[PDB]
């Protein structure tokens, strides 16, 4: 429950792993979101851009 | 010939989403990957603290 006290108590090499994981997971969690949104929108299809892509 | 999540065959026509997205045999497969990456990325920071 004392997460922010625990994070400080951890050694620096552990902090680097948590620093890395907390950001890599956040980048990759939303990577699946952007990939899926563009999948559902239908601009992922490798074809002529008749529509306007959801995220270019 | 890169790595394609859906079928790369038939000129990569498996990403078309006509007749509803849920009828895309690959998109439903994609929908089943999000519940796992959600937990894989929610608990990894929690477990690594422990
Ligand atoms: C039973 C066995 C248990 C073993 C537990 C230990 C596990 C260790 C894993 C070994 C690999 C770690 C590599 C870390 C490299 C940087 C750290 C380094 O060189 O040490 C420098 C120190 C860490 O030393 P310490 O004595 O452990 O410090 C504890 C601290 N005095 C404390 O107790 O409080 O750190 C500092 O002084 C902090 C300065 C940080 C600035 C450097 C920036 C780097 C950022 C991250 C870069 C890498 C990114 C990689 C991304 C990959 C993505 C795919
Ligand atoms: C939160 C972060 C973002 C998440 C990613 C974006 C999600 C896009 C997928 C939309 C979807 O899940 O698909 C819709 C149908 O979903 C449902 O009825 C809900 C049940 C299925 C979901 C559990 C589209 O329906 P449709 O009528 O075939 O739409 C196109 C044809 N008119
Ligand atoms: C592959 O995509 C194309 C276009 O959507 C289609 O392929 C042809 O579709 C016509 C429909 O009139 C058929 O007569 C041809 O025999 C199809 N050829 C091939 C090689 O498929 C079809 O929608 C898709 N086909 C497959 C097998 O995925």
């Amino acid at each position: 429950q004392d997460v922010f006290t625990t994070l400080v108590d951890l050694k620096w090499p552990h902090t680097l792993l948590i620093f890395t994981m907390s950001f890599l997971c956040s980048w990759l969690l939303f990577a699946m979101v952007w990939w899926l949104i563009a999948f559902a929108h239908g601009d992922l299809a490798p074809g002529e851009g008749t529509n306007v892509p959801c995220v270019t | 010939m890169p790595l394609a999540f859906c079928g790369t065959e038939n000129h990569s026509a498996a990403y078309r989403v006509d007749q509803g997205v849920l009828n895309n045999g690959c998109f439903v497969d994609a929908l089943n990957v999000v519940p796992h990456v959600f937990l894989l990325f929610i608990t990894f920071p929690i477990l690594f603290i422990g």
